[PDB]
């Protein structure tokens, strides 16, 4: 999570 | 691959702005107070990174693995990269311009426990001087650290990111022609600057060693680390050291 997150924004 | 004049005007576009570090300059400097606030100061930049490499032509057509594998490996060599670009364009490469509100002198350099790493760093930084790299070189440089490092077993779609490198290779050797030179001059400009990006690797293994003591010591030295430093650093960092990464080189 959390770099996964911002990757899929 | 992408017309010269346009692929500046794409990098120029989607550059990260200005990032502060949030750092109390009346506070007094302690190892761990700088320490603490480079973390904050990576933390702040990771996020700008991810937006960037986002927006990077190619990029997001790789598999979602893949692009989470390029950043979390590639980070330290693009964030410091462009502290060195800072402080050749702020303070002509005499401090380290980590940001307008942490700027490194040499007392700080002895303070932070890392001052021979410091030296490399402004080293690098000098090396923009002596080389007086243009903006638009430093542009293209940086998008190729993003394409830097991969796992040893390489990455999910192996092939893509092999071609897509070598464009971004190809766009640095094209804006450096661009630029008015024979081809003979072009030719020794485009080994100065790949030599230069390798000359990253050994900075950026140290520094990877580096953080990952001050990760096991975090606790004991006072020194924070943000959220997303720490899963990083926790997860690929050790990767690094266990020499489960290669760096793609030039020379
Ligand atoms: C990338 C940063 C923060 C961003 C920048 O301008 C370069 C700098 C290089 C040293 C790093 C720092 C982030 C935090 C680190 C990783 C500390 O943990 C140890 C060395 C630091």
């Amino acid at each position: 999570a959390l770099l996964r997150y911002l990757l899929d924004k | 691959s992408n017309a010269i004049p346009i692929f500046l005007s794409v990098l120029q576009s989607i550059e990260p702005e200005v990032v502060y570090a949030g750092y109390d300059n009346t506070q007094p400097d302690t190892s761990a107070s700088l320490l603490t606030s480079l973390n904050e100061l990576g933390e702040r930049q990771l996020v700008r990174v991810v937006k960037w490499a986002k927006a990077l032509p190619g990029f997001r057509n790789l598999h979602v693995d893949d692009q989470m594998t390029l950043i979390q490996y590639s980070w330290m060599g693009v964030m410091v990269f462009a502290m060195g670009w800072r402080s050749y364009k702020n303070v002509n490469s005499r401090m380290l311009y980590f940001a307008p509100d942490l700027v490194f002198n040499e007392q700080r350099m002895q303070k932070s426990t890392m001052y021979n790493l410091c030296v490399r760093m402004r080293h690098l930084s000098q090396e923009f001087v002596w080389l007086q790299v243009t903006q638009e070189e430093f542009l293209c440089m940086k998008a190729l650290l993003l394409f830097s490092i991969i796992p040893v077993e390489g990455l999910k779609n192996q092939k893509y990111f092999d071609e897509l490198r070598m464009n971004y290779i190809k766009e640095l050797d094209r804006v450096i022609s661009f630029q008015g030179k024979n081809p003979t001059s072009s030719s020794q400009r485009f080994y100065q600057l790949t030599k230069l990006l390798d000359s990253l690797q050994p900075i950026v293994r140290k520094l990877h060693q580096f953080t990952f003591d001050l990760f096991v010591q975090s606790q004991s030295l006072s020194v924070e680390f943000p959220e997303m430093m720490s899963e990083i650093i926790s997860a690929q960092v050790p990767k690094i050291l266990a020499g489960m990464v290669k760096p793609l080189l030039f020379h």
